[PDB]
């Protein structure tokens, strides 16, 4: 239950995704879990709130994340690979722009097991998770936040 | 299907991250599966 970014695995065992608890909430992408029951030790998390289209789910209570890119600065993806340790990459983000506003977006393509992993600002807030995009043969993830 | 989870680490910026990706600008849009697609 302790604050943290988190592997999500599957049973030998491979890594789907990565989330993040925060204020006792286990947070992933929908795509990682489709909604499933989650392990934690001896403990069992139930889905709480998900949505398709947002490709977002929160696990043992609402969705609890709201800070937001500030469209100017520097972020950072705190990717959990498969088989790795937990490490930071900086980068700018571009955008998404869309008919409903603007997303923030980063052009960093990695393991499909890393979808999930936070996107930080410089307070150390996660401003969303990574791993739902499009292909421009470059990856270009958006910044996808949920609503507190 | 036993999936579980487990801790991996702090929610923490790290001050000598490795800094690299560009910043592109695209036109997208979002149907009802979540999915992103370019639109021209
Ligand atoms: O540099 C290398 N060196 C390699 C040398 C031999 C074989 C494979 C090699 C792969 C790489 C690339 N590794 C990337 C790293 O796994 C990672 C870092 C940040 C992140 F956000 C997500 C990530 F997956």
């Amino acid at each position: 239950t302790t604050d943290g970014v988190y592997r999500v695995m599957t049973r030998g065992s491979t890594q789907v995704g990565v989330g993040v608890m925060q204020e006792g909430v286990f947070h992933t992408m929908w795509h990682v879990t489709k909604g499933a029951a989650l392990r934690s030790g001896e403990g069992r998390l139930d889905p709480y709130w998900g949505d398709v289209k947002q490709d977002l789910v929160s696990y043992c209570g609402p969705w609890k994340l709201d800070a937001a890119w500030d469209g100017l600065s520097e972020v950072q993806l705190l990717a959990v690979p498969p088989g790795e340790r937990a490490k930071n990459i900086q980068t700018l983000p571009g955008i998404f722009k869309t008919k409903d506003g603007d997303i923030g977006a980063v052009a960093l393509d990695y393991p499909a097991g890393t979808s999930g992993s936070p996107i930080l600002d410089k307070s150390g807030r996660v401003i969303g998770l990574y791993g739902n995009g499009v292909v421009i043969g470059s990856y270009v993830s958006a910044i996808t936040q949920g609503k507190r | 299907v036993d999936m579980y989870i487990e801790r991996a680490g702090d929610i923490t910026w790290e001050k000598d991250a490795e800094v690299t990706g560009n910043s592109p600008r695209l036109d997208v849009a979002l149907d009802e599966s979540g999915d992103f697609s370019l639109v021209e």
